[PDB]
């Protein structure tokens, strides 16, 4: 349940640095 | 670009991510304070540009990352399994870079985090869950089609 | 699951969504008598993904085809353009949005040519779309999450 | 030039939309 | 860009021309209504394209035009004497891409008044006296110069 | 003969306004 | 008619042309005063005649194509490059007796901005710049299939 | 190019402009 | 005075630039701080007459121009490329003693820019860029028509 | 275009150590 | 070029690839680093290009084999038909390059299995098997007919 | 037997990578 | 199984694939092909249908260019078997897998079709030979052998 | 011979795809 | 390449030829044509394939004047070699062509038929020798196999 | 001087070239480092000279040089053809000390790239080649006529 | 050949480059 809860979180982190980043 | 030589690359990248990193939000941990970077490598700066790109994305989640990573108490006999089943969803909904950034993020939270319960001289396990991840899932191919590293400088 | 399979599976995946997506924009003959496989599971993915953008395909339409209009693709540059285009659509990223909105593009060049006076190139579309996903690791993609019948 | 990139930023609108329904 | 290249292209350059302008012209004639256009080429693109740009130039002069045509009445026999004479002259000015529209426009012309007066099965050489004429009067190495038909795509 | 002259010129204009 | 007979006139018919319209402008180039032409030339009415009906018309464009050409700065080595290439853009779109002629017209603005800039004697390759482009284009065709320069004096 | 593009889209016009003269 | 001569003079000309003129700006790189000045040669004072010599108009001028050289940034592998492309143009419009210590100072710019940008151990590169710039594009040679640097 | 305007200042300083 | 010439060929070939891919995987087993080359042979260039070409796809697959093997246990006694059996099943769907160079990387792999499992000296049954399967199963002669191994140099 | 012929396939996939890199 | 016994086995095989990969395209003409006689009770006419079968969506595609290069090639009477036999060296220089055999087998089929179509009939026992000589002396059929013969193929 | 080399491609491609379908 | 040997080869290239300009004119009737016998794996009748189908698209231009020029030559089984001889050396009499070559069998076919159709029945054989006996002493065979032979023809 | 004196001779110009080359550049091949060395030969002066009169140009384009020799793959068999091949179009056109030192240097870096690529104990075959494509194409004898290597030192 | 001619020249230059320097 951590393991996944441990993923979106770090989307959230790398779409965010998406658009920062594109 | 060979995908081998993303990973071998992956090695500075991550260690100066590490490094650079740390030297920003140490304004500790002494194994990535006297993280020692070869010199004269573009994976160097590379490093160096993932750090500091989204560092409020980062420091905006401190307190429910760490908190999570506490309940999971990683160990030294299963972190290389956590670490790929955590990662295996990450990019499971697609691939960009943000979340490339985003997976060495977690390594630098995993490695220190890891480093803040006892398991001293752990840093470079960690560069190795980074670097035997990313050609075995793909991620170092992705990244091989792009040019390398170096383009993340843009 | 192989990246060759989810390639030939590609085919029905197309040939199989232009169809629901026309009859679905009623409510081009040849798109109408379009041929279905039948008895697969690929066929009800063409038509999955085919209702899922309706909203954003809804929007986007006179966006598009002022822009194909300028292009002005003919028989030759057809492939040249498509995997330009679709090449720039993933470079940033790659998800299963990106990948529907890539079969758009082929509903949309599809339907733009036979328009302007090709007559009977839909057969080429289906192939540039699998063409374009096999050597550019689309499919590759695909099959690492169980094929197309995981989008589903 | 710069035909084919505008139709490949808007179709990746499409795509980023469609992603957030899909998943 | 071959000459005669662009001759066998005038094949259906023409053929789709008459089917998209007498599909606008009516807004009959089942010769060129059902007149059977090849699968996949972008020379019928160019046919629907001119199709489209001069119909409302070749929307005035309909009435004054084919006036003319009564007065000539051109036989099946002629027809090719009389095709030749006017579009020599239509060119012993100046060459361009408007008047090449403009011989079409009298090839979509001649087609439809010889059903109108009971010539039938004539569409089949209104086109080939289409194509001749170009290929054997310097309009063929015209096209041919500047990429040819597809160049009309502007 | 001058009818011939009549068509030519006409789709000359049409053929420039084109 | 043959493509080379009107190549050959040509080198008579730009020479009239330079010279004839020289004088009525003047109302300047040695080389186009200079310039000398055969006797019992028919082919020196063309160049008279051309320079003629088209003068009221360039008498009007004069203006902004000083300009033009100097910011050019053609040399002895650039000078055909944007020639042939200055006329081959001038045709793309369609051809003419204007556009023939307004194709003249440029070489003189050619062959003149040239003297007053310090290139004597450049005369000589201005005239073949128009022979040699106008056999390589095509252009000489056009005027072997209408009869020749001779018709010219019907305008 | 752009210095040889409008010299000789100048050079189209008194072309048309002197053929009306001469037609 | 051969040209190369002023070609291996100029190594400890930068040298003596790079680690003279950082104590300026100083009053960080431990990469120039550190760095270690050959002993009783004039070109340790050649260049540490340039390096004050300039101090008035580069001050100044620093915060234009890094700015371009994080849009340029710059890598180990494109850096030659750069400089001698810069350079090159520098002096397409002539030569002057004003522009060789202009040159030298970009060096000091350029293996201070990599150096905040993580580009450690390069600055032993930076050197060679400058002398080999120099007698491949006959820098070497004009100011060999002087006597050397030591006329500066 | 960056280098040229990186040349361009680099040539204004230079002519002002002249 | 024989096939018997590219079999004694293959000693050296083999010999090569184990010294220069032990080299680069060291950036451990001592009778590949003290391994003797003969000086001046054009096959000695061959097995060191072969070694790096599988620089990718070696690096990946590494403890997924050691696991594989760690099950087999070979000894001195089955390992030439455990040798034999694997590389006669890599070869029954078809040859070409790259699997002959999978086929150097096994005896690489199994030559320093054994090693670090305590059979020593056997580095050089290890090169029989890999000379002897070769020139029994057509794989010698496959290569003889290509022009010899110099042809693998492109 | 079974073991064998994972090492066999896993020797083809590798053998085909690199082939892919060869010609 | 012996090299022979493979490429005396390459008549049938080749024949059948010939006859039902045609019989194959034509539900969807070259009457030597309709008209192919098929050996009785023979496990190579087998053989034969199964490749075929498994043949078609990969050629379906492919069969515009090939018509094209074809075209270009012009194969006649005199050059066909070294054409056939250049083409078959390229395909397995890079090595040889069942795949490819089929695709030699196809390319056999594609060739026998083109020349009949532009006036080489009754040719196919020509191409048939072609096959059946490549693969015995560019050591197909001995690969094939030690692998059980094409009947392996029924996988 | 440009032809000839053209035409042994694709049949290895043909080929090698018949291949992923037969293992 | 003998000219003798262009001799032979003459006789199933004009019969190769006259059987499919025949059968694509019918596809847009003389039986002798239809039921016209061809050699089996002749390169010959790849010739007569492709020299029919490159003459197509102009070979309906002409189909009329033709016709109606031959009914009031009204040939005879005993003038038509002479009339045949006598047109085709003034085809060649201003120079020779590979155009001219196609355009000699096309008049062998397009006399060969009309004889057919005013009913002089089977006579396609003399026809054919009309052919090959003019190529052969009117130096048309030396010519072709200077080029190579007919199969040069196939470029 | 006869050119068979400067054909002697030049063993020793070369083989003195290459160490004292190797040993400039490395402040690696340990052929070059180890080379022996005639004692009190005028020939070991010359090599020193010529070695160091190319330092700067030499090392200017060494980066196209190593990527160009790499496509070439010259082998114990071809190195012969190649050296002489390179070596006839370099003297083509001209004759001059330069390219003499030219021709020295490209032994030197044919002599180090294929010791790089896997061809060991090859120094002595170099060294002939140098010394056999001299006698055979006049470049002895040119240098002969000017008194020999010696003259070099000036 | 194409390899090995670019050889030639650019030892041809650096050859030129050097004598200079030695003359």
């Amino acid at each position: 349940e951590i393991i996944h809860k441990l993923a979106m979180q770090l989307r959230h982190i790398g779409d965010n640095i998406d658009h920062r980043m594109v | 670009m060979s995908e081998e030589q993303v990973a071998q690359d992956t090695e500075e990248v991550f260690r100066s991510y590490v490094f650079y990193r740390h030297q920003q939000e140490q304004e500790a941990d002494p194994e990535m304070v006297t993280l020692p970077l070869q010199p004269s490598s573009t994976m160097g700066q590379v490093g160096r540009q993932l750090a500091i790109i989204g560092d409020d994305i980062n420091r905006r989640y401190d307190s429910e990352f760490q908190t999570m990573l506490q309940h999971l108490q990683p160990t030294a006999e299963n972190a290389y399994e956590y670490f790929t089943k955590i990662a295996t969803s990450l990019f499971e909904s697609g691939i960009n870079w943000g979340r490339v950034v985003a997976l060495l993020g977690f390594g630098y939270r995993l490695a220190l985090h890891v480093y803040q319960h006892g398991l001293t001289g752990f840093l470079g396990q960690v560069t190795r869950f980074v670097v035997d991840f990313m050609l075995h899932h793909s991620i170092a191919r992705w990244i091989a089609q792009r040019g390398g590293w170096v383009a993340a400088l843009n």
